[PDB]
DNA sequence: GTCAGCATCGCATCATACAGTCA
DNA sequence: TGACTGTATGATGACGATGCTGAC
């Protein structure tokens, strides 16, 4: 069959959700951040936002209020799912362990119901008695609270008004009272109820209907002293309760709808609002009182406050510090500043936070590298749009390049006890030693008295009591500070050459062949403590302490010749205290002892570049937990490094490497850098927290990005990006974008703001011919609103706007492909269109466009118009594919540079998806699911070979091979179809089956072929085969996979073993979440495996993950009937976390 | 009203629209304005055609109960070129059951007041693969396909006998029967998950029995002959059928069993050929022997949501017109059988096949031909939802598109 | 010598009658 | 012995198809 594998490669980014309260403790203000299926924590404490717990759960969170009930210390949490899964959580710590507790859960799904038109709303009554659920239409569902149930059960309630816009219970009522907007004939109307759990039933509510403006979409509930609804609509702004009445209608909020509302003070005197252009307002409440106090709230006033990213939800904070919630752009942290500023905005940014959602096209390209790139783009929408591209690993600027080849190690070295910076940078070469000072930028080249210039230095640096240190084969040298003279030399007693060095502050070990000397820094002696002769070759040393200062090792760790052997020995005595065989005929190259985050490693590097590492135990010198990466095929140097306070590892090689820590768990990023021979870490006043790299041509010195898996770059558009194509021989990309301009009435149209295409370098504009829709153009100034699309070249570099090419009035831009075609030689971007009225529902017109671009400019070259919209198109064997409606047309180009009709296919309601592989094209349908067409060269006709007889409207299409083909689908879900490669009768061969089936709780825009992944270094053969990446709305990045059918069944039931035990957080189900489910129909997953899941078994504890071995039967490849143990699972899901 | 304006907008976007009617421009308007009906021009300015809500959806900036009833009116778009007859064929007698193959967009299966079953495929000729029966009493009043192998049609007959035999029609087994007659079943259906087979009779008793052998049921459901019975798609161990009793029996198929202790009866002024779940399984819609069409919600199965006038009714020799929901989108479409004593708003009525919105009850579309004539008593969609079944006139239609 | 223009012919739902059981 | 539950009956309505005329 077909075999899937679905990792989270990039976790969602868009934030869903803003809800205030602590819950983390009564004494904390706690932020809550849903993205999706995951909830972020954090707390506000100073110009900041600290993590204390990150939560996923088998769910899309649709709500999240916090409430707290009468008698209990901190806010407890309510969520509900999109599969309706409720439960109420609770923050629990337990010294340094943190657990999300399920205090309450259940369902609460009707079996038979239609999911309402504005969707889920969940409330919760000011004295916590109850939750109310809007779910369906006509209904009003109810959850006692009192406690237990503990299942959360509820009941219905029947709702006479049948569409209800929104809902909120009351303040300040002796009953639990909700107040909602619903629509009738009538228009629409708040009301109010008295909510009886008492009875099962309503009451009468406190207020007369009132009659509201028809698009108040809002309710909020004002707190006490003053109880009451404010409604807020387009046009208007309201407030109600039983006698008094207001209303207000400000000029401001007609431009935009308000979408979100958040409270700044507890007693209700002002809100913020945010609407879909991401203005910001805010709303006050103003008291006024008759005879001794009151509640009277005499009058609305609103204001501009400035502008944001377009807000999913908002939530104040504290001392001006508001959190803006966005799906469509970067999220924000922003404050309020008393001071307006020039444009009269009360808005300044603190901390913006990465947001690659929407997500809507997206390219893999390799120019990074340019062996393989791993380089993933996506893009942004409206005022927020923007290109994004992500980067596995760390990459380096540099700063200043000095060319001396043959360059054997590097040492940083503090010459002035009193600065504290390195002034100085000691080079070392083939029998001689170069010393480099640095004032600045200034390099050259230098002496220093003390060090000797003609033997081959293997350590020098700062050591204890104001001194140097060099160690060279001849002998070790210690050199004072102040006055600068060799102040001792130590010499083996035959002086026999020095072959291996290592060296801390205090002590210096160094090896002779099987000789090893331990030698301590003292006042101008250097003092030889005990020694010894070990039974091999010495083949690497490390004595670095670990600990505090301390600064007295009591471990050496070192590898040997003969026996290729990584042993800790005891300082003086030289004891041997763990033994540890690497394995093979290639001796270590280097071994290091570290610390990463509290926790201690030995890693051991051979001359392959195999790397063993180990959990290492300073108390007793024990070796354990031996785990092994493969970090190219060069021998590797391993040097420590700071950056931001935390220790990190830099591994020089044919691919170099850092080395660090996150979740207690050890990571290998890619260092960009073709390639590191030597490397020291540099603090120079000219290079700041830099680093020292060299190779075997150049010497470089500069700095390191932040540490984490991924990197982003964020290049603005400031307006939405559509499709993204990349063209190898014009070194750029082509972009798809649409501004928006209003209308001026007299003159033309004008921009809202600046962006890529008022700001190109070059631009050009259609001027047909025509269609001809002229001449009496039909088209109005109604509407005033008009989208206006271009085709943007952005350089590859730079990620300048090269060029902006501007479509005709009305023309919508659809679809764009880089390729050349027939005979021709040049490269071609292709842009298909629609033309887009508003008294026309489809399109009857559309184009394809073949643009060449050359040096700024691009002429059109093809122009031919179809009739119909330009969903897709593809390159087709040097000829161009293309959906047009319901019509999927070949073209081939030829000589005179013109588009000509070859094939055509008509079988569509409409084919908005292409993909082709070899002479293969899938056509995805709006309605009419998947179909598989052929190419036939000797006819030069299409095929219709099979189909999916499965209703699914398609959001993306991909090829994963000739018999397999992947479906994302509108309820979140995942499917893959196959050709019957069994021929038998026609039925079979014109059916696509759905082998596999999938909930992802994602809505996927796209897809494409690659991988960040480099190559192997492995393994290979290869864990999966083939890679496809796609985005999301949300901002999540996934990955799919293909499995043999043993993995499968390996991964499968060790999926079962881990829904065991998880926890599940609110107790939710691994199946059913990732169970097909639409209005229609449900169903349990096959064909996919939860690459999130099986990944999360190294986050379990050991014991945990013995009990999911158990009976558990491994096979290593050949013959195995065997058991396994709790390493050799391990050791998989490490292979599996390598693959994205 | 509230209608108008909530089927331009087609909502999100909702910056068209909003307007309170205007403050009724400014009345009905008083006077002259629109009017309701010339609420159809601005329908055709105020969309934000598609293509355009494609794009928000990705964005996700548009809800799917937009991009969904989006796609409706691209489907009520290509309705109206629905106006090409693709094929048509007799058998004998008059059409009577029909059966839309779960899985393949192609083939459907048509019973007769004879007892002869036809299965019939596009792209193909190829003649259908037939059986004929006695002619007489075989009437076969409803047909379902056997879910678990295509081959098989469970097919209720005016014989005495509700079976499950192979399409080359050499029966398996036999489930409910007579051993007496002057009454016959009527109504069936099955549901592929629940396993579950549920006939009625003329007597008004339902027989359901499980997949295989062994009912409990026939407890009397209520007097009259049982027109239709609907197994909820949603939901298992529930159902909803049909009597000239005037009242619908919305059931529980497990824990009934007091012999009439039902939960929800809806009473109509006339008998009730049709019962029909929507996909939602959150709408039951009811065809009545007269006019009427009823569509009630989950959210108190009593009230029903709303009616649609039609012209429908009874004939003897006409076969019940049964009115039925589209498979993917909320769509109604009831054969029209035009009287003088309607409401019409549009004499002489050219007896044409009707579809109605759905949540609103309007007509977006009717579907006529010359050179048939014929009225239109069973229509049912594809379950793709491109094609759409139409045996009538002593023979079936596809429809489909140029 | 095809043509519309009648005509008979095919257990539905409704109303009745006075036979069978069966708590 | 009420009841109901089941069998002959004949009024009413008004869609086809097939039969056959009278006649353009």
């Amino acid at each position: 069959h077909s075999y899937n594998y679905v990792v989270t490669a990039q976790k969602p980014t868009a934030v869903n959700g803003c809800v205030t309260g602590h819950f983390t403790s009564a004494e904390d203000l706690n932020l809550l951040i849903a993205k999706n299926t995951r909830l972020e924590i954090y707390v506000v404490t100073a110009e900041g936002l600290r993590p204390v717990k990150e939560v996923g759960m088998y769910g899309k969170i649709a709500v999240m209020e916090l409430f707290r009930p009468k008698g209990e210390s901190k806010d407890l949490l309510f969520i509900l799912t999109a599969k309706y899964n409720a439960c109420i959580l609770e923050y629990k710590q337990s010294g340094e362990s943190i657990d999300i507790i399920t205090r309450a859960h259940g369902n609460v799904q009707d079996r038979i119901g239609r999911p309402s038109e504005t969707g889920i709303i969940g409330i919760i009554d000011p004295e916590c008695r109850m939750i109310g659920l809007r779910l369906y239409d006509g209904l009003f569902k109810v959850i006692p609270l009192d406690r237990d149930n503990k299942e959360l059960k509820a009941f219905n309630i029947r709702l006479e008004e049948l569409h209800v816009i929104d809902v909120k219970f009351l303040y300040g009522c002796q009953a639990p009272t909700i107040c909602f907007v619903y629509q009738d004939p009538q228009g629409r109307h708040v009301k109010t109820y008295e909510v009886s759990l008492r009875e099962k039933e309503f009451n009468k509510g406190p207020w007369k209907q009132e009659n509201v403006e028809a698009e108040a979409s809002m309710v909020i509930a004002v707190p006490e002293p003053f109880g009451g609804a404010i409604i807020i609509g387009q046009e208007s702004i309201t407030y109600h309760n039983g006698d008094k009445y207001l209303a207000i209608a400000p000029p401001i909020i007609k431009q935009s709808t308000i979408v979100c509302h958040n409270r700044v003070d507890p007693n209700g005197s002002r809100y913020l609002l945010g609407d879909m252009e991401g203005r910001l307002f805010m709303l006050l409440l103003e008291k006024e009182e008759q005879m001794d106090g009151t509640v009277t709230l005499k009058d609305l006033r609103v204001e501009l406050l400035g502008e944001t990213s377009i807000a999913e939800c908002l939530t104040y904070l504290d001392n001006g510090v508001v959190f803006v919630g966005s799906r469509l752009g970067d999220s924000q942290l922003v404050k309020l500043n008393v001071d307006s500023n020039e444009q009269g905005s009360y808005v300044v940014a603190m901390e913006t936070f990465t947001n690659l959602g929407p997500i809507v096209d997206m390219c893999v390209v390799d120019l990074e590298r340019q062996g393989q790139g791993q380089l993933v783009t996506c893009s942004g929408a409206f005022k927020e749009g923007s290109l994004r591209i992500i980067r596995n690993g760390i990459g380096i600027h540099e700063h200043a390049s000095i060319d001396l080849p043959g360059i054997k190690g590097l040492w940083p070295l503090r010459s002035d006890p009193n600065r504290e910076t390195d002034d100085t940078l000691v080079l070392s070469f083939v029998g001689q030693t170069r010393v480099l000072m640095l004032n600045g930028e200034e390099v050259e080249e230098t002496e220093l008295m003390g060090f000797v210039d003609d033997q081959q230095t293997f350590f020098c640096g700062n050591v204890a009591h104001q001194q140097l240190i060099q160690i060279t084969s001849a002998s070790v040298r210690l050199v004072s500070q102040e006055p600068k003279a060799l102040v001792s030399e130590w010499k083996e007693p035959q002086a026999k050459n020095i072959s291996v060095a290592s060296c801390n502050s205090s002590q210096v070990v160094v090896a002779v062949g099987r000789a090893l000397y331990y030698l301590q820094i003292h006042p101008q002696e250097l003092r030889q403590i005990s020694h010894t002769e070990m039974e091999h070759e010495v083949a690497c040393l490390d004595i670095t302490p670990l600990g505090d200062s301390n600064g007295l090792s009591p471990l050496c760790a070192i590898g040997l010749w003969t026996d290729i052997s990584a042993r800790i020995l005891k300082l003086p005595s030289f004891e041997l205290l763990h033994k540890e065989m690497l394995g093979g005929e290639i001796i270590p190259r280097s071994i290091l002892m570290t610390t990463f985050e509290s926790s201690h490693y030995l890693l051991c590097a051979l001359g392959d570049g195999a790397l063993f590492y180990f959990g290492l135990n300073i108390e007793t010198g024990l070796l354990s937990d031996r785990k092994k990466v493969t970090l190219g095929t060069q021998p590797t140097v391993l040097r420590t490094f700071r950056s931001l306070s935390t220790t990190n590892v830099f591994a020089c090689s044919d691919r170099p490497t850092v080395i660090y820590s996150s979740n207690h768990k050890l990571v290998f990023s890619n260092v960009n850098l073709k390639e590191v021979n030597y490397m020291c870490p540099l603090n120079s006043d000219g290079y700041p927290d830099s680093l020292a790299l060299a190779n075997n041509s150049t010497l470089t010195i500069g700095t390191i990005d932040e540490i984490q898996k991924l990197h982003i770059r964020t290049v603005p558009l400031y307006e939405s990006p559509r499709k993204i194509c990349y063209q190898e021989v014009s070194q750029c990309f082509g972009v798809l974008s649409s501004r928006i301009e209003v209308q001026d009435t007299s003159g033309g149209t004008t921009a809202l703001r600046p962006s890529a295409s008022t700001q190109a370098l070059s631009s050009s504009v259609s001027s047909s011919k025509l269609f001809s829709s002229s001449t009496a153009p039909h088209e109005t100034s109604f509407g005033e609103e008009v989208e206006v699309h271009n085709l943007l070249i952005i350089d590859q570099h730079t990620f300048e706007v090269l060029h902006a090419h501007q479509f005709l009035q009305n023309e919508y831009a659809l679809s764009l492909v880089s390729c050349k075609l027939g005979k021709d030689p040049n490269t071609y971007f292709i842009v298909g269109t629609a033309m887009v009225y508003p008294e026309e529902a489809e399109p009857k017109q559309g184009r394809i466009v073949v643009f060449q671009y050359s040096d700024g400019k691009l002429q059109t070259v093809a122009e031919k118009e179809v009739k119909g919209a330009v969903y897709s198109m593809v390159e087709f064997n040097g000829k161009l594919l293309a959906s047009i409606n319901s019509t999927v047309r070949l073209y081939e180009w030829t000589t005179e540079k013109e588009l000509r009709t070859e094939c055509n296919h008509y079988n569509n309601i409409m084919a908005l998806y292409l993909k082709t592989k070899g002479d293969f094209i899938l056509v995805g349908d709006l309605m009419r699911s998947v179909l598989l067409l052929a190419y036939k060269p000797m006819e030069g006709n299409f095929e219709e070979i099979a189909r999916d007889f499965n209703p699914n409207w398609m959001s993306a299409v991909e090829i994963l091979d000739d018999d397999n083909f992947l479906g994302a689908e509108n309820a979140f879900n995942l499917f893959v179809c196959q050709k019957d490669s069994a021929a038998t009768t026609d039925e079979e061969r014109q059916h696509l089956q759905e082998v596999g089936l999938f909930h992802l709780g994602e809505f996927v825009n796209v897809f494409c072929h690659g991988s960040l992944v480099m190559q192997n270094l492995g393994e290979t053969s290869t864990p999966t085969q083939g890679s496809v990446l796609f985005g999301t709305v949300n901002g999540m990045i996934g990955l799919v996979t293909s499995l043999s059918e043993s993995w499968y069944n390996l991964l499968l039931d060790m999926q079962n073993r881990l829904n065991k035990v998880i926890k599940s957080v609110g107790k939710i189900e691994h199946s059913f979440w990732r169970s097909f489910h639409t209005e229609r129909k449900t169903e349990p997953a096959t064909g996919f495996i939860d690459g999130d899941l099986i990944e999360s078994f190294l986050d379990i504890s050991r014991p945990k993950m013995q009990e999911v071995v158990a009976n558990l039967q491994y096979d290593d490849g050949s013959g195995m009937k065997r058991e396994a143990t709790a390493d050799d699972l391990i050791k998989v899901v490490e292979e599996l976390t390598r693959i994205h | 009203r509230n209608k108008r304006s909530r089927s331009p907008l087609e909502l999100e976007p909702e910056a068209k629209k909003l307007c309170a009617k205007g403050s009724g421009p400014s009345r009905r308007c008083d006077s002259d304005c629109l009017w309701v009906g010339l609420a159809g021009p601005q329908i055709l300015p105020p969309c934000r055609s598609i293509v355009r809500t494609l794009h928000q959806h990705k964005l996700g900036r548009a809800s799917w109960p937009s991009v969904q009833q989006g796609l409706q009116q691209s489907f009520l778009h290509t309705l109206d070129s629905y106006r090409i007859l693709q094929k048509a064929a007799p058998f004998d007698r008059r059409a009577t059951s029909l059966a839309w193959h779960p899985t393949h967009p192609s083939t459907v299966a048509v019973g007769s007041k004879g007892g002869d079953i036809m299965l019939w495929n596009f792209g193909i000729k190829d003649k259908p693969t037939f059986i004929k029966g006695i002619g007489a009493g075989g009437s076969i009043t409803g047909l379902k396909f056997n879910p678990l192998n295509t081959n098989q049609f469970y097919a209720s007959s005016m014989e005495g006998t509700t079976r499950l035999q192979d399409f080359k029609g050499n029966i398996l087994r036999v489930f409910a029967s007579s051993d007496t007659i002057n009454i016959w079943f009527c109504s069936l259906d099955v549901s592929a998950s629940s396993r579950m087979v549920v006939t009625g009779d003329n007597v008004g008793n339902v027989i359901l029995l499980n997949m295989d052998g062994k009912e409990l049921w026939n407890l009397r459901m209520h007097k009259k002959k049982v027109t239709h019975v609907a197994l909820n798609p949603c939901c298992d161990w529930f159902l909803a059928t049909a009597s000239v009793d005037q009242t619908v029996k919305i059931w529980d198929l497990r824990q009934v069993r007091g012999k009439a202790s039902f939960l929800y009866s809806l009473p109509h002024r006339h008998p009730v050929n049709a019962a029909c779940f929507s996909p939602d399984g959150a709408r039951l819609l009811t065809t009545d022997q007269k006019s009427e069409i009823r569509v009630y919600s989950a959210s108190q199965w009593d009230c029903p949501l709303g009616l649609i006038p039609h012209p429908h009714r009874h004939f003897q020799h006409l076969t019940p017109i049964k009115a039925a929901w589209h498979p993917r989108y909320n769509l109604i479409v009831v054969g029209r059988y035009p009287d003088p004593n309607f409401k019409s708003c549009t004499p002489y009525e050219l007896r044409t096949i009707d579809v109605f919105d759905g949540n609103s009850g309007k007509m977006m579309c009717q579907l006529y031909d010359p050179e048939s004539s014929g009225i239109s008593s069973l229509n049912e969609f594809n379950p793709m939802g491109d094609t759409l079944a139409s045996a009538m006139g002593y023979h079936i239609l596809i429809w489909s598109q140029q």
